[PDB]
């Protein structure tokens, strides 16, 4: 049957040239004798170019192939929420199979312009430096940039953690990450009960390249099942860089014409799709949304690089992280100076705007004289006020990994420094101030904390009532 | 006609017809079978080669996933025809002219080929009118020639879009003619936004009384490459109607025309040609050129196109944006470092021209100052690398004056936007010619040497810079 079966011509480097199979469709799954799954892309004149999804060491020139007839479908449901999933949606954790009732496609068109609405719904991440100057709202695409070891994954680890139950569903997609390292994470997510609402769509380095592509695509489809259901999602794709690389590898193995850094001619339709399929659907579809936070590693702080260039131009903001501003105390390292957010403060409440907006104007003025501090032989107080109130807020902006702060905890804290309380204090000390003060308010004053959130804003009372709090509390240092 | 798909290699179709039928080049074909159980026909391509051997190749405008070999293709018999006319205003269009705004079908009078031979040499004109925008950097250091084409250049995130919005606000909502905005390779948000924003100002149809003065065609990022290579041409075919059929004066807002080249980049090597400078196609100059000389003003009317162009890795030597420039009567080159300073709109007062900076077309006061402004803006720029290491202690009392004034210029050259009221945090301000002209003449005269720098930063008029 040269119609729904075929012979294998050649298997070279995870790609196979199938012969026959006239009926195949572009994008259809084919099944090998030794049972190896692969997709079809080159519907060339008399042979089919198929990209394997596994160790092709198995395919043998002469073996036949069946045409699954299915255009790469993936199972989906609720049955996940706590299962480190593979790439063709099959468990890799050893807890049994997954009860899939429906099954959505990996690649599907993204929500258009009628099916969408601006972003107003906030997205709390537990990072004082993010949810106050880098406002990420639901449905909005926010990029995470940084070299090797730049606390980026950490920005992500805390964020998914920082999601109050029933609030936001999360998908953790690892592309080309290490097994171990994925595990060190998939654990630090359980020990805090956060793995009861997050999937771990991950494909290690060893895993064949024809997968690190779909790593996100799956990870995105699995999430789109909650969106169209009025639910909200957050997608973290650990490195789109390692996915772009896996792309290049397939085009060259399919013998397709390359270009800049050997990158194919459809390298921009790898992000302008993952990141588009994410959005805030109209209320005439479910108000459901999906916020994607894609990571893109850099080389030598070289932003203008192709992949990082392209992705930045697809996302609604970036959270640059620096390799020079680590040990300098800044932990986590947020270059809030270049880190932007196209949605605007629109992704924040009023209680945050009142403080954050103001904190914006501050950590924006210091930036202009910062380089002076070290060489300040005789500056004016009108500047000192800035090189004073400067490195103060920063230490508030510093955060210990694994500890995401609530929104209350977020606003109250900014309030201390932003309002001149932590002013005349010593930087190499302020860290413990907040740590101490926070727990102090959570214990003795959790009555005010619940006043803050519900009211969603600081009343003229709680202010004075905060004033009495901090002033006397700093007085306990 | 009827041929069969012969090879499907991504968004490229190699169709094989009978030795007689030969879809002429650029003639759009249309394919019969596609997505998951159900028969659509969205798969429309555009012949681009006669490989020979009874076989044209073609780029699809829709996704080929699911297509098959042998599927009957069909030669419509002419090029891809978008429906144009009055019945396109207030609607969001596909690269194929299909309504994408869920408001019923489009009741147009006649279609029209996105493939039209630009105006002849005797259908052109030389009139050079101004185009007051309302920003203290354009109308003063590089004005807008009506009919002419504006090139709003910059790198990834510099305020180009915010720049195309303020223009629709300052000029389009108040423009006394029809306008069209093309969506060439950009985010969807920006679309959703620019829509629900143009709705509130009622630039669109609040009621179907149809008093709209805008026609929208959106092919965003996600679309395959054979979509952003031509939505720039739908938007324009719909604009090349109001220009000559209703003798109207139309505006052509293309939010990034680069995504139009990038999109062609991607069908180049794919179709089997030999790449060129920086991975681009050999046919880069033939592609964005044939579609910037239809976007012009003629005697029959006019097209004031205010087009944006992406600048990869911050480099202007880059073949993609570089090419544009020729096709421009003005340029607003934005900076990433001058944007890293907070001064917005981040526009480099030095690298930004306009053919109409002629005293023969605006005046002497507009002519000198602009330069006087720039002159000092050349001085300080050639003083930086010097003072940065050589300090000021030995600088003459006649050169330290360049410094203060300049820092008063590069700042008085800031101006929040009515659309960017969320990035600046302060109310926008409309600063026309005279208000700007004189405002600066009060600076070049050291009439304001006392006042500080941040006195002109994010300020409306000179007075607002003295309050
Ligand atoms: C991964 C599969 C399920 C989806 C693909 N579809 C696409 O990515 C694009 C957006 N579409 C819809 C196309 O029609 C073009 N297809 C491909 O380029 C591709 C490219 C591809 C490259 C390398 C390995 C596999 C595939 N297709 C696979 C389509 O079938």
């Amino acid at each position: 049957k040269v119609v729904n079966t075929g012979t294998v011509l050649q298997v070279g480097d995870g790609i196979a040239r199938i012969h026959g199979l006239d009926e195949v469709m572009a994008g259809e799954l084919v099944e090998f004798e030794e049972g190896t799954i692969g997709i079809a892309l080159n519907l060339e004149s008399n042979n089919v170019g198929v990209v394997l999804m596994g160790d092709g060491l198995m395919i043998q020139e002469g073996s036949s192939v069946k045409a699954t007839g299915r255009i790469a479908q993936i199972p989906v449901s609720e049955a996940y929420l706590g299962r480190v999933i593979n790439a063709l949606a099959k468990p890799i954790d050893g807890r049994g199979e997954i009860t899939a009732s429906e099954s959505r496609l990996i690649e599907s068109p993204a929500p258009g312009i009628m099916s969408r609405r601006s972003v107003y719904e906030p997205l709390q991440t537990g990072l004082i430096a993010i949810d106050a100057m880098i406002p990420v709202g639901r449905g909005q695409r926010e990029l995470i940039i940084g070299d090797r070891q730049t606390g980026k994954t950490a920005v992500a680890t805390d964020t998914i953690l920082n999601q109050q139950g029933q609030n936001v569903i999360c998908v953790y997609v690892a592309i080309g990450q290490k097994a171990s390292s994925v595990a060190q994470v998939v654990t630090n997510f359980q020990e805090r009960g956060a793995m009861e609402y997050t999937i771990v769509v991950a494909e290690t380095a060893d895993s064949p390249a024809t997968l690190q592509y779909l790593a996100p695509y799956t990870g995105a489809a699995l999430a789109e099942y909650f969106m169209y259901r009025e639910r909200h999602t957050l997608i973290i794709y650990d490195d789109l860089s390692k996915q772009a690389q896996a792309y290049r590898q397939m085009s060259l193995l399919l013998r397709r014409p390359p270009g800049r850094e050997a990158y194919p001619g459809d390298v921009f339709y790898l992000h302008s799709r993952l990141l588009e399929r994410a959005a805030k659907l109209s209320s005439l579809l479910g108000e459901g949304s999906m916020t994607a936070l894609p990571i893109v590693e850099t080389q030598a702080g070289d932003v203008s690089a192709y992949i990082p260039t392209n992705v930045i131009s697809i996302t609604d903001g970036q959270i640059f992280l620096s390799a020079d501003l680590f040990n300098a105390g800044i932990r986590p390292a947020i270059n809030v100076g270049i880190s932007v957010s196209r949605v605007g403060s629109a992704a924040q409440i009023k209680a945050m705007k009142k403080v954050a907006g103001k904190l914006k104007l501050e950590l924006a003025q210091f930036a202009e004289l910062e380089a002076f501090a070290q060489f300040a032989s005789d500056l004016d107080k009108a500047t000192q006020n800035q090189l004073a109130r400067g490195q103060r807020l920063r230490e508030l902006l510093k955060q210990p990994q694994s500890a995401p702060l609530t929104v209350e905890e977020q606003v109250m804290t900014i309030y201390t420094g932003t309002n001149g309380y932590l002013d005349s204090l010593e930087l190499d000390q302020v860290r413990k101030y907040l740590v101490e003060l926070r727990t102090y308010v959570k214990t003795n004053k959790p009555e005010f904390q619940e006043i803050i959130s519900s009211t969603k804003t600081f009343t003229e009372e709680a202010e004075a009532l905060l004033k009495e709090a901090i002033q006397e509390q700093m007085e306990r240092f | 006609n009827l041929g069969r798909i012969a090879q499907i290699i991504g968004p490229v179709l190699n169709v094989a017809f009978p030795p007689g039928k030969m879809p002429n080049i650029y003639n759009a074909l249309i394919v019969k079978g596609r997505d998951t159980a159900g028969q659509p026909m969205n798969v429309t391509c555009e012949v681009q080669q006669l490989l020979g051997n009874n076989r044209v190749r073609a780029v699809a405008m829709s996704a080929t996933d699911g297509l098959t070999r042998g599927m009957e293709v069909i030669d419509t018999g002419a090029p891809l025809s978008v429906p144009v006319g009055g019945p396109t205003l207030g609607r969001i269009f596909n690269v194929l002219g299909e309504p994408v705004d869920n408001l019923r079908p489009v009741d147009t009078r006649t279609t029209s080929p996105i493939h039209r031979s630009a105006p002849a040499f005797t259908q052109l004109d030389t009139k050079l009118s101004i185009f007051e925008t309302g920003i203290k950097v354009v109308n003063l250091l590089a004005p807008y020639r009506r009919g002419g084409k504006i090139g709003l250049f910059g790198g990834a995130g510099v305020g180009k879009t915010v720049l195309i919005m303020e223009l629709i606000n300052n000029i389009a909502k108040a423009h006394g003619g029809v306008s069209v905005f093309g969506g060439v390779g950009e985010r969807t948000r920006e679309g959703n936004d620019l829509y629900m924003e143009m709705k509130e100002s009622g630039v669109i149809n609040e009621q179907n009384i149809a008093e709209s003065k805008v026609a929208l065609v959106y092919g965003q990022m996600n679309e395959p490459p054979g979509a952003r290579m031509r939505v720039g041409l739908t938007a324009l075919t719909m604009a090349e109607y109001f220009r000559d059929v209703n003798e109207q004066d139309v505006l052509l807002f293309i939010d990034n025309i680069f995504r139009f080249v990038q999109a062609g980049s991607e069908v180049s090597a794919l179709l089997g040609r030999m790449p060129s400078a920086v991975g681009y196609q050999p046919t880069l100059s033939t592609e964005m050129g044939s579609l910037q000389e239809r976007i012009t003003s003629t005697k029959e009317g006019s097209i004031t196109s205010i087009q944006a162009v992406y600048v990869p890795a911050d480099d202007l030597t880059d073949p993609a944006p570089a090419t544009t420039f020729a096709h421009l009567d003005a340029t607003t080159v934005l900076s990433r470092g001058l944007a890293a300073k907070g001064i917005y709109p981040a526009v480099d007062p030095l690298d930004s021209t306009s053919t109409m900076l002629q005293p023969r077309i605006v005046g002497e006061e507009h002519y000198e100052i602009a330069q006087r402004v720039k002159e000092t803006l050349q001085r300080y720029k050639e003083l930086q690398d010097i003072i940065a290491i050589l300090g000021l202690d030995e600088l003459s009392e006649e050169d330290r004056l360049t410094v203060a004034r300049a820092r008063k210029i590069e700042r008085f050259l800031s101006q929040p936007f009515f659309v960017a009221e969320v990035f600046t945090g302060s109310p926008g301000k409309y600063v026309g010619l005279a208000e700007t002209i004189r405002g600066f003449q009060l600076i070049l005269s050291g009439e304001l040497d006392s006042l500080p720098e941040q006195a002109f930063y994010l300020v409306g008029n000179i007075d607002e810079a003295t309050a």
